[PDB]
Parts: C-alpha cells; structure tokens; sequence
C-alpha cells in the first residue's frame, strides 16, 4: 500500500518523515524513497512511502497534513497503482 | 603544496594474471545484492587508488578496461569493520599484484575524493544530498604513489590503460563523473616528471 | 583526513561597502593588458579563495554574483613578487572585508586546485597541456576556513550568495568550469556541521 | 605556413629551435590549432615567416624528424 508525500522542503530527510509518522501511531512503514534530480541528487520535495496496512495509510491522509515538516504541510496523495 | 613522483609509461612492465570476474551477473542483481547487504550491514565502504604515471611531462591515470566502453579503477569492496588503506592495498595486491614473489609494498597517502551513492542506483555524488541520512554506498579515493619502475600483473580479463588528463577531462560520456574529473581532482599536486 | 568545521549561513553578517570596479572595461580591453601585462612581468598569477558555509547540513560555497549569470569567487591578481598566500589575504580583505576597520583574520592552510590558461582567450585547464611552455595566467585555489562569526562588507556592485553544491555540480553552464567542479574538489574534506545552538 | 603531423608534445619552442636550426630567423606569428574542449594540440601549427625562408622550409623540413616524427609542411 503506497502513498505520496510531497511539498517537503529538500532537506526533509527520511528520519524526518519516519518520526512525523511514527509520532502518528504508525509504525509500520515498508520503504521511503524520494524522488531526485539525476543531476543532482536534490530532492524535487516529494517521496513514496510504502505502508503495511489499510489503517496505516487512512491516518497519514487524515492526519499528517495537520502537522509542519520545516515549516510546511506534507501533502498526501494516494497511490493508484 | 604536495609533491608527488611521477615516472614514464615505459617504466613499467604489464603483465597478466587470471581473470577476475565481477561478482554479479547483471545490472540487476548487484542492485539485489547491494539492497540484501545493506539490510544486514549497511553502507558498503569501497576504496579505489588513482595511480598517476605520465608520458611527455603530462600526467596518465591508470585505469582497467572491459570491453570497448567500460573504465574503472583499480580497487573494490571493503570488508566489514575493515581499515580503509589496509583494505586498499589488500584490494591492490588482488588485482595488480605481481605473481613471481618479488615484495610490492603499496604506498597509499592521499585522499583525493569522496563519493556516495544514495540509493540502491547508478547514481553518484561528491556530496551526501540535504534529504539523504544513510547512503547505500561511500566509496573513498585514494592517490598511490608508485616507485620507479614495477611489474603489475593484469587479469586478462582486464587491459591496464593510461589514459592522459585531456582525454579524461570534461568526458563524462567516456568515463564517468568520477574518473572524468581526476584532472580537477589532480590539480592540487606538484608533479615532478622524471625521465627514465 | 582532513577535518574542517562548518556553521550556519546566518552566523555570518554580510554589510555593504563601496563599489569594487575591474580593472578592465571590456573582455577585448581585459586579454589586452594580460598581454601587456605578460611581456613585462611574465605569467599572471591569480589567487581565489573558497569561502565555506553549510545550510541544512549540507555546504554552500560563498560566490559574488554580478548582474543575472555571472559568479566569480572572491580572490584577485597577485602584484608580482607577492606572496601567494599573504597576496589572497590581501585581495580578500579588498572584497570582503569589513569597514568598520576591525582586523579580520584570514585562514588558509589549504589549497583546493589549480588551473592554467594557455592562451590568451577564456579556456582554462587543470593541467597544462603538453605543447605549452609559457601558459600566460596561473590561477590557484584555497580553501579558507571561516571562524565561528563573522561580519563582512560586500561591495555595492556584488550581491554575496551561497550556492549549495548540488547547484554547482555538473553545472559548468550556469557557473563555468572551475566553480561547477568545487563540489568533487572540496569532497575530500571531513565536514563538521555546527547548528545553530540558540 | 601549415606543419602538420606534429606529436601533440611539440612546443612552440620546439617548433622554434627546428626552424632556427635551418636557415629561418625570420619567423613572424606561429599559432597551434587545439582542441578547446581540453587544451589538446591538434599535432599541426600554422607559422608566418621572406620566402628565402618560406621555400627552405617546404623542401628542407620534412627530413629532420621533431619527436620521431618527420614533419609535414604545407602551402599556407
């Protein structure tokens, strides 16, 4: 069960995302990788994270909008893959 | 500065030794191998030695050839918990060392670079990216400083080149972004050209 | 290795000073004196240094920025006879330093590189290339250490900015060859990343 | 005047001392052809000199051998 994360700043790291949402009562994420710049490795601000179960994924929708990663809201999308 | 030793191509005598084949098969399964380490090791740690000679007061890297395209340096993976030039210099001896007993003692001072791959992907950098806390890999260069004159046995799966700073520079598209900016890299070095 | 200690871009403040003018009006009036210049002094020397900060834990290099496009590093041309070092000290305290008239210290104990002009047009290489004698301009690179703090004083003309490497790298079109090639060049040093504490 | 078939370590003090070394102190601009993209010497320069010195350099050139290599000498 994947979901997108973006409008992070391109220092939000991985530890960064992994506390906001274990600091949610998830805890059990499968995998986080943004999505970079080849050039450059910079990250473009947006990530998936792969999430265990159903439960999991409805209170990142729900909740993680509501809290400031550097200054700013994630925005959480979904995957429909 | 630093004052380096540099000596003629001609210096030196290429030889063989047995093939030294890659541990993966193809792209995709170094990349399963590189994720499957990782998650009971973590980074991989790997080291490579720029050994410099010239020809015509210019300066050549050494640099080992598969097929037409294909350019590395010497060097490879470092064993867990494993010192960086200890490591380095076994990696040397493994690859170019000589076969018939003579003593070939690797002198290993500088380090010339670093760079870390952040996810389990082709992709390099001479940086850690703002968003990366655990690189995949971090791989360290190291300049050798060679002697006069030496034997290097070379795999025969391999071809022992040295390639001039101008053919390098400014060439990723032929070797890499890694070898493709030694000349830059290079650059802080007093190089002094003996003759033979 | 060689460790080097880094601290947030805010602990550096930047003032502002007088306009600092190049010596030259034009790019034809420029390689005309380095000619001049080269028949009666020999080999232009020049200097640069490469001023360190970190933003995010990640480094940033100090550039002067003129107009839209163009970067340069702050450093200049050594009067002959001029120490190299002592000569960069100098040229840095011209650029950057501040007016108030506080001595400010400079440290270098590190050079970063070296590139060698053949010719008497732009092209510039990290080596000299084997059919050349007399290359007419050496410009040589170090790395200067900042303290903790520091106040500054940027010419009116130059806006200061700091570029994070991934900006510079494989980017030799926005910012030429020897500044887009800092980031593999400064890759041997250990970074410490002091944060700001308060 | 061309001379082609240079090693691309071939100074112009190299280039110069040949030309001395037969009869032609009358050199007026020499400029290497390169490579921009790193600096390379093309291996061929173009040399402004009388041709009392002009014509001993298209016959007289080729025999002496600069870096191994005989020199190849062409109309400018």
């Amino acid at each position: 069960i994947a979901l997108y994360i973006g409008n992070l700043t391109w220092w939000t790291t991985d530890e960064d995302l992994t506390e906001a949402v274990h600091s949610l009562g998830v805890n059990d994420i499968l995998e986080i990788k943004f999505f970079e710049n080849r050039a450059n490795g910079q990250s473009k601000g947006f990530a998936l994270v792969g999430v265990g179960s159903e439960a999991s994924s409805k209170k990142l929708m729900d909740l993680l909008p509501k809290r400031e990663l550097h200054g700013q809201n994630p925005v959480v999308t979904p995957s429909n893959k | 500065e630093r004052t380096i030793n540099l000596y003629p191509l001609t210096n030196y005598t290429f030889g063989t030794k047995e093939p030294l084949y890659e541990k993966d098969s193809s792209v995709a399964a170094r990349f399963q191998r590189m994720r499957e380490e990782f998650d009971k090791i973590g980074m991989r740690r790997t080291v490579e030695g720029v050994l410099i000679v010239h020809e015509h007061r210019l300066p050549h890297v050494l640099l080992l050839q598969l097929g037409t395209t294909f350019f590395k340096l010497p060097g490879g993976e470092l064993n867990p918990g494993e010192d960086e030039v200890e490591g380095l210099k076994r990696l040397m001896t493994e690859i170019l060392g000589r076969q018939d007993g003579v003593l070939q003692d690797w002198v290993i001072d500088d380090c010339i670079g670093n760079w870390w791959r952040p996810n389990f992907e082709p992709p390099q950098y001479p940086y850690i990216p703002a968003h990366i806390t655990k690189p995949k890999e971090h791989k360290k260069l190291f300049l050798v400083q060679l002697q006069e004159k030496a034997l290097f046995a070379v795999p025969k799966n391999y071809k022992l080149v040295a390639a001039p700073l101008f053919e390098l520079y400014d060439n990723a598209p032929g070797y890499g972004p890694i070898i493709s900016s030694l000349p830059q890299l290079l650059s802080r070095f007093n190089f002094i050209y003996n003759l033979e």
